[PDB]
RNA sequence: GUUUAUUAAAAACACAGCACUGUGCAAACACGAAAGUGGACGUAUACGGUGUGACGCCUGCCCGGUGCCGGAAGGUUAAU
RNA sequence: UUGAGCCUUGAUGUGUAGGAUAGGUGGGAGGCUUUGAAGUGUGGACGCCAGUCUGCAUGGAGCCGACCUUGAAAUACCACCCUUUAAUGUUUGAUGUUCUAACGUUGACCCGUAAUCCGGGUUGCGGACAGUGUCUGGUGGGUAGUUUGACUGGGGCGGUC
């Protein structure tokens, strides 16, 4: 249809499996494949998260409510180092790296933040929303889409998620949406 | 040459092949001409099949 | 002689340049064919030395208007 | 060129339309041997004065040749003068010049060759019927009463 | 892709390889494998036994036709003449008539000369 | 035999012979913007081009280069 | 209806610590199949004959996940699909098959005609080929026009500018 038939999920128990899977162009000289900081997706969608900051002593009653469930603490940076089985996400900027408490050797997690004034800010909401999708193998994209709740609504992504269009490589075609996942499959157009 | 056998039995019972061609005429023909020394040959043949 | 009775084409001179603009006189023949042209109005066929603009002058005027220019000229087919 | 037809035209024709043809095929085949012809638009309009005439105007000439029989109804019975034997059986008998000879002798004026009596046709005396045509299509019943006078 | 049931199994044992080919009764190659295709060269493939793995891998790629019963015609010496046989009957064939073919001249062409080895 | 008519008659050119190579005939080829014509009123035991030069005994090795001949898959590649 | 654009309906992978032939990351803590399965048995079949698959079938009622390793965990399910193939298309040419009617006929015949031209006609043979026009790449000493320096103890060589 003109934008989507937003009626194409009518037996899973709760088709909000749904992903955000477009196309862009090639590597016919110099691109890249990147996400911004966790893109929200214009749609409340209903995402209660577990984000994990890499914080201090301090921002243990504060830098914890604001769309997530918990933040690494100092004394576990790397006493929460002793296993693979036991142990969004985060990691502070400014002048400060973190490859002491993420680095060599497979996950992604960059998008926390980097406040000099607060843990949990005045007017900062965006983070909870929706995952990341860097690069893949064929292309890029991948990640989470609408759900069983919504109807038409849940396409506020439809005309600010796939309206994600950043300059295209050269001598290609950026422009297919698609989504679906546990009844059928498809998608519309660009 | 030929061997129809019928019904029961799966060896192949085809010793005919040993009653004829094969080396017979088969590893006459493969090789040397020879011309006139097949007469020297035959003269053994019958040099020995005197006795 | 290489003439078009229908349009009056006919070769005409000019230049071969080359890369270096070099200019060596030479002509351009008309695309001219003998061809038969059923005249109902004549039970007849009439062939004439035509040109490809030729023929696209008799598919649109029409075999008779076109002879019938010919015949007021003189042009006899 | 478009070129409008004339006959019916194999894989493109239909007998009077406005196709369009690769000129090769135009001249050296189709108007030469008169099937179809130049669309020089003055041509265009020679047809649509031929679109208005044969058609719309003698169909509803044969809704006349179909409404004679909206008096072969309204009547319904002629009656023929033809008597009776050892019972009541005819002493004639009539066909179809006698059933469109005593039909076209009144006010309902028909083709002899347009009375449908099928042999009965024809044997006895009284009632009996026939399929009167005027059209392919819309023919129309009567009654016919052989009165044995 | 078709279908047959009554065959023929050609083969062509020869000293330095043996090929078998398997046709229907009007010989349109239906399958073949060859004691080179197998694997061994050289002495190797010149072996009664690289016939046999030859003679097997054919019925892998005839069976794709259902075939039953076929009669085998065999020509040339060298191995693999008869050991052929045996890993047809065996693949899992009715194995109709046994003929040998082998070519013999009325004495025709001079045949080749020489092999002081 | 021919040749530099007028400073060269020769070992130069031609020559029978030989070899390559083109040409199926509306031949190749040649003279012709073209029509037309030679080739030929011939037809591969023919016709053209090229070289070699009676005859005798013979004519080896090299296809990298340059010419030519064949090739079709890739690559490159015109107007459009 | 053959070789290319490309798009729905599907495949698929022997780097070590291992229940064992991990494509890269992503939705993911329950879908489903009685719309009638796991693999026994042969059917098309890709083939590194190491193994995979299903329209169909003999079948006939559960298997599993963070489990303990590994730079990357589920053949639990789904797809945007890359390592590279395979089954209709759309038309479009394309290689293709005929046809005849443009066009060729330097076959035969008829008439103008007491004519080896030419024209018209009839026939036979070809046939949208061949050929020609315009455009276009290649080739092209066959023709053509030119260029091919100066200094210099003559010139040339050498050297120099
Ligand atoms: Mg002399
Ligand atoms: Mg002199
Ligand atoms: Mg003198
Ligand atoms: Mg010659
Ligand atoms: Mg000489
Ligand atoms: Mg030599
Ligand atoms: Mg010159
Ligand atoms: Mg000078």
């Amino acid at each position: 249809k003109v934008y989507t038939i937003d009626e194409a999920a009518r037996t899973a128990k709760f088709d909000e499996t749904v992903e955000v899977h477009a196309k862009l162009g090639i590597d016919p000289r110099r691109s890249d494949q990147n996400v911004r900081g966790t893109v929200s997706l214009p749609h409340g969608l209903g995402k209660q998260v577990r984000v994990l900051a890499i914080a201090k002593g301090e921002k243990i009653k504060e830098a914890e409510e604001a769309g997530a469930d918990y933040v690494g603490g100092e004394e576990i940076i790397q006493k929460i180092l002793d296993g693979w089985m036991d142990f969004v996400m985060g990691a502070v900027g400014s002048k400060l790296g973190r490859i002491l408490g993420p680095r060599g050797l497979n996950p992604k997690a960059g998008t926390v933040g980097f406040n000099i004034g607060e843990i949990i800010r005045e007017i900062k909401a965006g983070r909870i929303e929706f995952r990341n999708d860097k690069t893949g193998a064929i292309h890029a994209p991948v990640g989470k889409a609408s759900f069983p709740p919504e109807k038409l609504a849940d396409n506020i992504r439809a005309f600010i998620r796939a309206l994600e269009a950043h300059k295209p490589e050269g001598a290609k075609g950026t422009f297919l949406r698609s989504v679906y996942v546990t009844t059928t499959m498809g998608p519309s157009v660009r | 040459i030929k061997v129809r056998e019928n019904e029961p039995f799966d060896v192949a019972l085809r010793r005919f092949k040993r009653s004829c061609e094969k080396a017979g005429v088969l590893a006459e023909v493969r090789r040397r001409e020879f011309y006139e020394k097949p007469t020297t040959e035959r003269k053994r043949a019958k040099a020995s099949a005197v006795k | 002689s290489r003439v078009c009775q229908v349009t009056g084409k006919r070769p005409v001179t000019g230049n071969n340049r080359s890369h270096a603009l070099n200019a060596t006189k030479r002509r351009f023949l008309p695309n001219l064919h003998s061809h038969r042209f059923w005249v109902e109005s004549e039970k007849r066929f009439v062939t004439l030395r035509v040109s490809a603009k030729g023929m696209r002058v008799i598919d649109k005027k029409g075999i008779d208007t076109v002879l019938a220019e010919l015949r007021a000229r003189g042009e006899k087919y | 060129m478009q070129v409008i037809l004339l006959d019916k035209v194999a894989n493109l024709g239909s007998l009077g339309d406005q196709v369009n043809v690769k000129a090769g095929y135009a001249r050296n085949f189709l108007v030469p041997q008169g099937k179809a012809v130049p669309a020089t638009k003055k041509n265009i309009e020679f047809f649509e004065a031929r679109r208005a005439e044969l058609e719309a105007k003698l169909a509803e000439v044969l809704a006349a040749a179909n409404a004679r029989a909206e008096k072969i109804n309204a009547l319904e019975t002629v009656t023929i003068a033809s008597k009776a034997g050892d019972e009541g059986k005819l002493f004639g008998s009539i066909g179809t010049r006698d059933i469109a000879d005593a039909v076209t002798a009144a006010g309902v004026e028909v083709a002899k060759s347009e009375v449908r009596l099928p042999n009965g046709v024809l044997r006895t005396t009284g009632e009996h019927e026939v399929s009167f045509q005027v059209h392919s299509e819309v023919f129309a019943k009567v009654i016919v009463n052989v009165v044995a006078e | 892709r078709k279908q047959v049931s009554d065959g023929v199994a050609h083969i062509h044992a020869s000293f330095n390889n043996t090929i078998v080919t398997i046709t229907d009764r009007q010989g349109n190659a239906l399958g073949w494998a060859t004691a080179g295709g197998s694997g061994f060269r050289g002495s190797r493939k010149s072996t009664p036994f690289a016939a046999q793995v030859a003679a097997e891998r054919c019925a892998d790629a005839v069976k794709e036709y259902g075939i039953k019963n076929l009669e085998v015609m065999v020509k040339g010496p060298g191995p693999g003449r008869e050991s052929t046989i045996r890993a047809l009957n065996a693949a899992g064939f009715r194995i109709t008539n046994i003929t040998d073919v082998t070519p013999i001249p009325h004495n025709g062409c001079r045949p080749p000369k020489k092999r002081r080895v």
